[PDB]
């Protein structure tokens, strides 16, 4: 049914468009998602036809554009773009662009998407004029939003086009990161997350991606902006830690002190705290987690501010965000002092027994009796958790018999509907099978045809 | 559903419950990107609580923020 509603929707278009084009276009579309390459055809007759649609000043009433858009969307990408440059040559974009027409903008917009060489406009302006169309406060249509962002997503995988953005628009962006705007500062802020990725050390200025001391502070008059804001450096400091980019963590160092004092300091700046503590927290555990020295900086942010243990209210968070191997060295005595194995603990217990030590602090409160003691929904969780990691199987197999069993046999495993706890058992099972029948010592069997029986059903 | 969808589902689902004008819906769904459809809904239902936590009977765009950082965390 592909090559048939091909040409069913490319005639009914050159006619009078029959109050059923709207349909033809609703269900062709997903056809083509099914298929994913095309057949041997030419795409001219179609697109050429389609663009004098979305160009045309004049709209139908019989025609959701929306639909129209969506089978654009999905064409482009398929068909050789050779093909597509010659109904989009490089000025058409650009005029496309500048028209009044959002339907069309949005066309050309995932067009640029799949540009053959991700640096194929990279010498055009039509990376600056996206940029001003984003962050130009009242284009509120999200349609088109989109459809630019992640079409700059996509193309600034090449070198050339981000230089095309990080030096041909340089002054432009360190523009509108002064402006501040709640709409358009925002839309900068998810920008630069997106671009970090595709960064190195050297293309990188910390005029438009690190923020000054100052600037933070002025955020908090609006709230939106502030824990945008928040969330942006909690993913910087994260991309840093798993794409290894130490690089970076010499500037994002001298701010970062910053957010711990506003934590603390409710009496002045009170909206920062009840506003926004959790994605602040959020923050903190990300930045225990950075590559430093003997966890320098954290450690006096966590003695100075986050005066971790002093806050009841906040212990339970604590020690399930903050860094194990931290809590369990400069806090041990929390670890030590307060984390009950419970399906309330249930949290806890997944970033406590992260680090061998900081579980060797809390193993003295695990019993098969306090485990079997809370229902199966429960112990699943607790139970898939400690087979996590090899130091926690050899407890589980070991120090605790009996329930190691009350996950394998019942009578009746399968009498099991709820999708969570089927979720975490069977989990639960796969990595500890992992664990090879050497080690398995007496539950390999039981546990090779336990999880056998609910791999099938 | 990234392509905005989580503006929709707010929109909509908001259309339903006191809401006053503005709540720019762009931005208050920027916070939550990984919130998969359900995520967006059961945000609505506390911002309204906020609102009554308080006094109002309409929920303000920072009863949401106050909500989403509640939620999403």
């Amino acid at each position: 049914v592909e090559n048939l509603l091909t040409q069913l929707e490319n005639e009914l278009n050159e006619d009078n468009l029959p109050e059923d084009i709207n349909t033809l276009l609703r269900k062709c579309s997903l056809n083509l998602v099914t298929v994913v390459s095309l057949p041997d055809m030419d795409v001219k007759p179609l697109l050429a036809t389609i663009k004098r649609f979305l160009t045309s000043n004049v709209s139908y009433d019989s025609l959701n554009y929306d639909y129209l858009l969506d089978v654009v969307d999905k064409l482009v990408p398929m068909a050789d773009f050779d093909d597509v440059l010659e109904v989009y040559s490089a000025e058409d974009l650009v005029k496309a662009l500048r028209s009044e027409i959002d339907p069309l903008k949005v066309a050309a917009c995932r067009v640029i998407e799949n540009s053959q060489p991700k640096g194929l406009f990279a010498t055009s302006n039509i990376i600056d004029i996206l940029l001003d169309i984003l962050f130009d406060e009242k284009v509120e249509n999200d349609k088109l939003i989109t459809a630019i962002e992640k079409a700059l997503e996509r193309l600034s995988t090449d070198e050339l086009i981000r230089r095309r953005l990080f030096d041909n628009n340089l002054p432009y962006l360190v523009s509108v990161k002064g402006r501040m705007e709640t709409v358009s500062f925002v839309r900068l802020i998810d920008f630069l997350t997106i671009e970090f990725q595709f960064i190195s050390g050297p293309e990188f200025k910390d005029i438009i991606f690190c923020f000054t001391k100052e600037e933070i502070l002025k955020s908090v008059e609006d709230i939106l902006v502030f824990i945008e804001l928040v969330n942006y450096y909690t993913k910087f400091l994260l991309e840093i830690r798993n794409q290894d980019k130490y690089w970076a963590l010499r500037h994002v160092k001298k701010i970062l002190p910053v957010f711990a004092q506003l934590f603390e300091d409710t009496e002045n700046y009170p909206d920062v705290r009840a506003f926004s503590t959790n994605c602040l927290l959020q923050l903190f555990a990300e930045v225990s987690r950075i590559e430093e020295d003997e966890y320098s900086l954290f450690k006096t942010m966590d003695k100075d501010s986050l005066k971790i243990g002093s806050e009841a209210k906040l212990i339970t968070e604590w020690l399930e965000l903050i860094n194990p191997q931290y809590l369990v060295k400069y806090h041990k005595d929390v670890v030590e002092n307060y984390f009950h194995v419970s399906g309330y603990s249930i949290g806890m217990l997944r970033n406590l027994s992260a680090d061998e030590e900081c579980f060797n602090a809390i193993r003295n409160k695990f019993s098969a009796e306090i485990v079997l003691r809370l229902p199966y929904l429960e112990q699943m969780q607790v139970v898939e958790t400690l087979t996590r990691y090899e130091y926690t199987s050899k407890f589980l197999l070991n120090e605790m018999p009996k329930v190691m069993g009350s996950l394998i046999g019942d009578g009746s495993a399968g009498a099991i509907i709820d999708l969570e706890t089927v979720h975490y058992r069977n989990s639960a099972l796969r990595n500890l099978l992992d664990k090879g029948e050497e080690k398995l010592s007496v539950w390999y069997e039981p546990l090779l045809r336990e999880y056998s029986k609910a791999v099938n059903g | 559903m990234d392509l905005e969808g989580r503006a929709n589902i707010f929109r909509i689902h908001s259309k339903s419950m006191s809401v006053e004008r503005g709540i720019r819906w762009e931005l208050i769904s920027r916070l939550c990107p990984n919130s998969t459809g359900a995520e967006l809904r059961s945000v609505c239902t506390e911002a309204g609580m906020f609102a009554i936590r308080a006094r109002r009977k309409v929920a303000t765009e920072k009863d949401f923020l106050k909500a989403v950082d509640k939620v999403i965390s």
